[PDB]
């Protein structure tokens, strides 16, 4: 999706300024999973007219 | 010259009262059939239960 700002952070490691850089990289992607679930496959309906 | 007594079947059961209820039934059945065929699946929960209830709640509105 985006690459972010790039900083420079030299650090005194092992008797020597060690050059370094760091950034943030962000991806973007859908989700996958799966769970077992139950389903309807028939119906039933009752209709009455109260007062004929 | 015209029809008389309104095509009764019992003391006070007129023919149109039967015809209208039969129409309501035969309409709800068709609409229920046209609902399993459009959507893939109807889950077995309240979410799917109200989805099936949506058909009579529209047929009654269309009948009133």
């Amino acid at each position: 999706h985006e690459v972010a700002q790039i900083n420079s952070i030299p650090e005194f490691l092992g008797e020597r300024w060690e050059k370094r850089a760091q950034t943030n990289i962000t991806l973007r992607g859908m989700s996958t999973d799966g769970f077992k679930v139950d389903v309807i496959e028939q119906h039933v309906i009752n209709v009455t007219g109260e007062r004929a | 010259e015209f029809l008389v007594e309104g095509s009764t079947l019992t003391q006070n059961v007129f023919l149109d009262e039967i015809h209208a209820t039969d129409w309501i039934i035969a309409r709800t059945e068709e609409e229920m059939l046209s609902l399993f065929l459009n959507n893939d699946r109807v889950p077995f929960t309240d979410q799917g239960m109200q989805q099936l209830a949506s058909v009579p709640r529209a047929i009654m509105q269309l009948a009133a």
